[PDB]
């Protein structure tokens, strides 16, 4: 339940990360305003695939793929991770 | 095109105008003999070893200074060129001393090799040789001037690369000597490189003297961890012992040079070393122990507490693998108090966006900027190769430099604006004269030292600097991928720790003091036992006995940067990996292996058993830690700038003073250099020249 | 110039001597430790300094072709003698 | 140029070039290259399928009569796709001449045995198999010749370590000689002797 | 050596010795070099 | 066709049949080896050693490699049958003197640096 | 006739190397860096393949340097990087490859030593 | 024959950095006039006359005179040392009141 940190691994120029890129450049700041104490690490992926990591208490973490998503899709999955809804 | 056609031994080559005969010859794999020419120094033309014949020209020309003409045919192996080489080598060897067995340049001499490949085999010199008295220029460079051939490489290096004009020639004719003419110490943070550029044994390394020969050494290519520049180096070992450190050429990081701390602090790896595990006995004294019992003690103490009661502080020479292993181990206990001694502000973006704490322009990009503003730093001692790059751009590209802070000597003239931080705000405001200067510039750069961020108002300083950069970007527009904003780090372990998610600074531990403290090579003295609850279990894991070890309950001996294959991230974000040159002494072990063994003992076994698996974990946490020469990254300056505006912390009316104010403060910064006996000599020589 | 270790072991000219707690001394039980008695540093220190009337002197170690490669020593410093890099013999100009 | 330089012999050079042209003309199917060195040695590079024909020709043709097989051996060059190079040195007593035939193979491609052409090859091929692991097809008795019984690996390969992998000692618990992983009181000290300056400009390679 | 005596040197043995193998005077090899790595010495005073 | 020629076998089936022939020969030879060399092991122990040696190369999929392995095994059997080998050579297959190297992480960490 | 093997080349079972020195070894494929003490570049033409450094200790007698891994001195030379990679793959060794570092072309001008207005004018020769 | 003199400086009570030397005000006017001869931004070109001027005021060239010239013309002291040791008209050791030079080259020989 207790979220500790989240990581967005997005690849810089691959088309599959394009929507994710849009998120980072449109509505990441607002999100950082809403969660001023939650680590949200933005990291650069290789030529393979974009994905999101979520870490919970006692080191348990899970990842979801973000390939060919849109800005709406990525904010939807991010808010699903943030809330107690899957 | 603009290329012109020349011929090397009748082979057509297309070269840009201004190319010399030497560069045209090396464009087809032909290396002209040389003694005085260095591709990173100004042309001298005095040694005359490079004389080559041009077809249909009676006079041989100096290939190192002669631009190629259209239609020229260079004859690198004709009778005239060979005879010129033989005559020049004969003159060079006429007065040279018969010192090869006692010379440290023995198997590494350009004079020897070019005599064997281009000179004659006999001597017809039937006179007495000349002898020159030696000069003392300090404890680092040993001088035997009889072996000097007067190529003036050291003089040009000092004058141009180092910005120190202490070396020269006195006299004329045969009795012309290279020196200072006075008893003067040649102190420079890059003074050791004159040992490497000198083709002969006239300048040699004093700590290295008489210990090894070049053919015995095994060469291990590795990365320097003494600063955040990450200079590429070669550790030369012999029979499992480190003999010396040499520069390894990297055109984008350190070029051909290293720092004096990089070169001469390796002996500190033999002085105060942790070799066996230690625990406290019934009398409260540290005593030797097997690995099993110390690991069991630490695991038993770790199993008792959980959450906020367990904290860890990382030191300045900690690798990425050890950092991620400790992060995982403390996460299994549900702890997040993973901190670094170096402080970086966490307001706004903090460490969330990488570009917030990187040198985004990169080191090679310095040679493209037309103006640079330095805030609250001494780049000469914090990052000597970065300062060398700045000096190189100042010399060749006519770079304009300004500094806000203490008026330190940077070896090049700069416009000093003062040391009051308020000036930063004035520049952002536009009231200041310098603000216009940044506006007219096509490629401005602003560099903020991480040492200025260590003070109380570091967040305010970072906010003001970001305001200045944003004003530049808004006024001049986006020039492209220029990345005006930069941060200059001084800790080799800081950037990797920030990438992995470590909390910068120690304030998290001071807010909630822990019951169990992990000191992963933390020898800065930020946290003592006065700032901790009594009966605190302190665990120190490192390779040196320094200020952090005697205050621990359990000591776990770790490996040094020369004893492991470890990943360190640059101040510009470039990940690099060292290689094992020698194994750790005694019972010392690799750090990530120590953490994994401790995890298995304590019951929360980590999912990695080998180095490849722990680097896979590193990729899982931060993918940039496995790209081992990549330096490209994203520009998220807009988001960080927006998030830095929500905090309006007041600046301090305290002048910016860097921790390193003179050369004496440069030599001892970390545990290795404090344990080094050569740096003690350097400090003593700087304090009293005698 | 042999000296005695606190444990009673002879110290070689290289300065080596096993500590009290070192088990490797057991190899010398019922046998002896081989130490050369003539110390080259002390022997070369006894040689008198040669006075010459020239700024530059030549040294070949004596014996002509039976010595070392011939080298030339500068003697312009008045506060220190010139030392051969092979033989250790010292040379100086008349001072005082 | 007289005293210290080895003198040249152009007559032998011309004769060897003429005979190399002759051999290349007669056997176009297998001959890939012919060379004559500066010290008058004739070399013929052939396809691996021509070992039996070419040698037979060189032994039985009236103009060749290379009746003696002086030496047969292999050379290991790891950078090549065909790792191993098979060299045959032949001597002709009738014409007082020496010739060299070279072919190539890798670790998995067998080479046809030349025992029928030359009896002397029988041991040499065995030695090659022992030292490099090159298999010879249709060999009357192909087995190890130089190494110890049960020796694993081929020592003359470049990737084989100098001291090998195992060492022998007598053990009194089992009362016999045993093999154990190799351990050295003094490790062999590798020396870096190559000069960083070019020695022979005539052999310089294009810089790509 | 009675008619052509050898040269006198101060370091030449004045007393010849035969092969001393198998006697208590036999040569025993050892490493003549000093210790390479020096270990950290913990303080003698208690920390708490 | 990858331009590769066989040694003996053209597909995996012929290589497998040659493997089975060699295995049969070794299985038949084991008791004679035990008797002649005067080994202190059982026939079952030697046959299990033969099975282990055959299974050590069970992952091979190249018929040429299987062919070369069968050829080497034939030479080994010919060495054993003709008493060219000695008791020492035969008993090297068992490593009676070698101390077993531990495989778990903790023991490797305690003893040294090797992975 | 040809049999058309379409498998990956693997000669691991034929080389007789102990399995310890095949699976746990890591090789480095690289062009060696120039010795910074000399300007000659003849030792930076070919590719080298070497093995990871293992433990060396001191002999209890005479203090020599003892080793326990047979691949301590094994260095192989290749003309191209692809040949080294192919050799490593077919021998079953895991490898790490470093790209060649070539010095950038420099712009040298002797006359620049005597500039009328630029910063490159020297103060001594 | 040989040079005889030495091209290194060793400190001495009669020759050291603390040895008192300074230009007379009229010599300062002369230095100003000398410096005015060369283009702006090239002030090292005046080391040859100014240094000579010092030798005219003092009779020889102590290390303090070289340091003073370097400080006045804002050049590194090493460059002034190089100029002083290169040229034979400069006296880095005191000379007599009347300095007698005899030409001994072949036409005079
Ligand atoms: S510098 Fe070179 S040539 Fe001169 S003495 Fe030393 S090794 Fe010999
Ligand atoms: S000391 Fe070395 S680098 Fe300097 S001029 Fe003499 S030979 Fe050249
Ligand atoms: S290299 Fe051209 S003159 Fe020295
Ligand atoms: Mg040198
Ligand atoms: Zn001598």
């Amino acid at each position: 339940l207790g979220l500790r940190e989240i990581r967005i691994h997005l690849c810089q120029r691959s088309p599959g990360s394009q929507g994710v890129r849009d998120f980072i450049e449109k509505r990441y700041v607002e999100l950082k305003k809403a969660n001023p104490d939650l680590p949200i690490l933005i990291r650069e992926c290789s030529d393979v695939q974009p994905k999101l990591w979520a870490r919970y208490a006692f080191g348990q973490e899970k990842n979801v793929s973000l390939n060919n998503f849109s800005a709406d899709q990525v904010t939807r999955t991010l808010e699903n991770v943030l809330s107690g809804k899957a | 095109s603009n290329l012109i056609e020349v011929f090397v031994d009748g082979q057509s080559v297309m070269v840009e105008p201004g190319t010399t005969v030497l560069q045209a010859c090396e464009k087809v794999g032909m290396q002209i003999p040389r003694f005085c020419y260095h591709e990173r120094l100004s042309v001298a033309g005095n040694c005359r070893m490079c004389l080559v014949e041009i077809e249909k020209a009676p006079k041989v020309v100096a290939a190192c200074a002669m631009p190629v003409m259209k239609g020229w045919n260079i004859l690198t192996n004709s009778e005239k060129s060979k005879k010129a080489r033989e005559g020049v080598m004969e003159f060079l060897l006429a007065n040279h001393p018969l010192d090869c067995p006692i010379c440290d340049q023995g198997g590494e001499c350009d004079l020897q090799d070019q005599s064997m490949m281009f000179g004659s085999d006999r001597s017809r010199f039937l006179e007495g040789k000349r002898a020159v008295e030696d000069k003392n220029i300090g404890p680092l460079v040993k001088t035997i001037m009889t072996r000097c051939i007067q190529c003036t490489r050291c003089i040009r290096f000092a004058s141009e690369i180092a910005g120190v004009d202490d070396l020269g020639t006195t006299g004329r004719g045969n009795d012309m000597q290279v020196g200072t003419y006075i008893e003067k110490m040649f102190m420079s943070e890059l003074s050791g490189n004159i040992i490497d550029i000198c083709p002969v044994g006239a300048l040699t390394s004093k700590p290295y003297a008489f210990t090894a020969r070049p053919w015995e050494t095994r060469k291990t290519e590795s990365i320097d961890v003494m600063d955040a520049v990450g200079s590429n180096i070669v550790v030369s070992t012999r029979t499992g012992e480190v003999m010396r450190i040499l520069p390894r050429m990297h055109e984008d990081i350190n070029e051909e040079w290293i720092s004096d701390k990089t070169r001469f602090a390796y002996d500190g790896l033999k002085r105060q070393r942790l070799t066996q595990p230690m625990i406290r006995n019934e009398k409260g004294l540290l005593t030797y122990t097997t690995w099993e019992d110390a690991l069991s003690r630490v695991a038993g103490m770790l199993q008792s507490f959980q959450g906020n009661d367990v904290a860890a502080i990382a030191g300045g020479l900690v690798d990425a693998e050890a950092l991620v292993a400790l992060k995982d181990l403390l996460n299994r206990v549900d702890s997040d108090s993973l901190c670094t001694e170096e402080v970086f502000p966490t307001a706004g973006a903090g460490t969330d966006l990488r570009s917030n704490y990187l040198l985004n322009t990169t080191i090679a990009g310095v040679e493209e900027a037309d103006v640079i503003l330095l805030v609250g730093t001494n780049p000469r001692f914090e990052a000597p190769l970065f300062n060398a790059r700045i000096r190189k751009s100042w010399l060749h590209n006519d770079l304009k430099v300004a500094l806000i802070g203490s008026p330190v000597d940077l070896t090049y003239r700069y416009d000093h604006l003062g040391d009051s931080p308020k000036i930063l705000q004035d520049i952002a405001s536009g009231n200041h004269p310098f603000s216009q200067i940044l506006k007219e510039a096509k490629k401005p750069m602003v560099v903020l030292g991480s040492s200025a961020l260590q003070r109380s108002d570091g967040t305010a300083i970072l906010a003001a600097v970001s305001n200045i950069a944003q004003n530049i970007r808004l006024s001049s527009g986006v020039t492209g991928d220029w990345k005006v904003m930069n941060i200059l780090h001084r800790i080799a372990s800081q950037v990797a720790a920030l990438d992995l998610g470590y909390k910068p600074g120690v304030e998290a531990i001071r807010k909630n003091p822990p019951k169990v403290l992990f000191l992963l090579g933390a020898d800065g003295g930020c946290i003592t036992r006065q700032d901790l609850p009594k009966d605190c279990f302190i665990i120190y894991q490192g390779h040196h006995g320094d200020v952090g070890a005697p205050m621990a309950d359990v000591i776990l001996p770790g490996a040094a940067y020369t004893e492991k294959s470890a990943t360190y991230v640059n101040t510009e974000g470039r990940a690099q990996q060292t290689k094992v040159a020698v194994t750790p002494p005694g019972l010392a072990r690799e750090d990530w292996k120590i953490i994994r063994a401790l995890s298995e003992i304590a019951g929360m076994t980590l999912p990695y058993d080998t180095l490849d698996q722990v680097r896979s974990r590193l990729e899982e946490v931060s993918p940039n830690l496995v790209r081992y020469d990549d330096v490209e990254g994203a520009n998220y300056f807009q988001q960080a700038n927006e998030l830095s505006k929500l905090v309006n912390q007041q600046l301090l009316a305290d002048p910016l003073v860097p921790p390193q104010l003179t050369i004496k403060d440069f030599y001892m910064t970390d545990s290795i250099s404090r344990a080094s006996q050569t740096m003690a000599k350097c400090v003593k020589a700087v304090t009293e020249g005698i | 110039g042999v000296r005695t270790s606190p444990t009673g072991e002879k110290v070689t000219h290289t300065g080596q001597a096993y500590d009290d707690g070192d088990y490797r001394r057991v190899r010398f039980s019922d046998r002896q430790k081989e130490v050369n008695e003539n110390f080259a540093i002390d022997l070369i220190a006894e040689q008198p300094v040669s006075e010459v009337g020239s700024r530059v002197i030549s040294c070949d170690g004596g014996g002509g072709a039976l010595g070392h490669p011939r080298v030339y020593i500068n003697l312009d410093k008045e506060t220190k003698t010139g030392t051969c890099g092979y033989c250790g013999l010292q040379f100086r100009q008349p001072h005082h | 140029t007289r005293p210290t330089i080895r003198p040249r012999n152009d007559v032998v050079h011309k004769q060897l070039s003429a005979f190399g042209q002759y051999v290349a003309e007669i056997l176009p199917k297998y001959v890939q290259q012919v060379q004559v060195s500066c010290f008058n040695e004739l070399e013929i590079f052939i396809h691996p399928d021509g070992v039996i024909p070419v040698l037979t020709f060189l032994r039985d043709h009236t103009n060749a009569q290379f009746k003696s097989l002086a030496d047969l051996t292999a050379v290991d060059v790891p950078t090549r796709q065909n790792r191993f190079e098979i060299v045959y040195n032949l001597l002709s007593l009738r014409f007082n001449s020496r010739i060299r035939v070279k072919t190539y193979t890798d670790e998995l491609t067998p080479i046809e045995s030349s025992v029928t052409v030359y009896k002397a090859a029988n041991w040499y091929e065995r030695e090659i198999w022992d030292m490099f692991g090159v298999f010879f097809a249709n060999h009357p008795d192909l087995r190890r010749i130089l190494t110890d019984y049960g020796f694993e690996g081929h020592p003359f390969r470049k990737d084989f370590p100098l001291s090998g992998y195992v060492e022998l000692r007598y053990d009194d618990e089992v009362k016999r000689v045993v093999a154990e992983p190799v351990e050295l009181a003094q490790e062999f000290r590798k020396f870096d002797l190559n000069s960083p300056w070019e020695a022979f400009p005539a052999y310089r390679q294009p810089p790509e | 050596p009675t008619t052509k005596p050898p040269t006198a040197r101060k370091y030449i043995w004045t007393n010849h010795k035969f092969n001393v193998s198998g006697t208590p005077q036999q040569y025993v090899p050892y490493s003549t070099t000093r210790k390479k790595i020096q270990e950290w010495v913990p303080p003698s005073t208690p920390y708490k | 066709g990858t331009s590769v020629k066989p040694i003996f076998s053209r597909d995996m089936n012929e290589a497998k049949r040659r493997v089975r022939e060699l295995y049969r020969a070794w299985y038949r030879e084991v008791p004679n080896t035990v008797h002649l060399f005067q080994l202190d092991i059982s026939v079952k122990q030697g046959r299990d050693k033969v099975r282990e040696m055959f299974m050590k190369n069970a992952h091979v999929t190249d018929p040429r490699v299987v062919d070369l392995l069968v050829i080497k095994g034939k030479m080994e059997l010919e060495e054993t049958i003709n008493v060219w080998k000695q008791r020492t050579h035969i008993m090297r297959f068992f490593h009676e003197t070698e101390a077993p190297r531990p495989t778990d992480f903790l023991s490797k960490f305690y003893v040294g640096h090797d992975p | 006739q040809l049999i058309a093997v379409d498998e990956k080349l693997d000669i691991t079972t034929l080389t007789g190397v102990p399995e310890e020195h095949i699976k746990t070894r890591k090789v480095r494929i690289f062009v060696p860096a120039r010795n910074n003490m000399q300007s000659g570049v003849n030792n930076t033409k070919k590719w080298k393949m070497e093995f990871d450094t293992r433990e060396r200790w001191e002999n209890p007698l005479m203090g020599w340097s003892s080793t326990a891994d047979p691949l301590s001195n094994l260095v192989l030379t290749f003309s191209t990087k692809e040949d080294a990679v192919a050799f490593a793959e077919k021998n079953g060794w895991s490898f790490d490859v470093e790209e060649r570092k070539v010095p950038k072309p420099k712009s040298k001008s002797y006359g620049a030593n005597f500039s009328w207005n630029k910063r490159t004018r020297v103060s001594t020769k | 024959g040989a040079g005889g003199a030495l091209f290194v400086h060793r400190d001495t009570p009669e020759n050291n950095p603390d040895t008192p030397f300074d230009f007379t005000p009229e010599n300062y006017k002369r230095i100003e006039a000398i410096v005015k001869n060369y283009p702006e931004g090239h002030k090292a070109a005046a080391v040859l006359p100014v240094l000579d001027l010092a030798q005219r005021q003092n009779g020889w060239l102590p290390i303090s005179a070289m340091n003073k010239v370097a400080e006045i013309l804002q050049v590194p002291p090493m460059r002034v040392y190089e100029v002083a040791t290169f040229y034979t008209m400069y006296n880095r050791k005191p000379v007599g009141k009347y300095h007698i030079q005899v030409c001994t080259t072949t036409p005079c020989m």
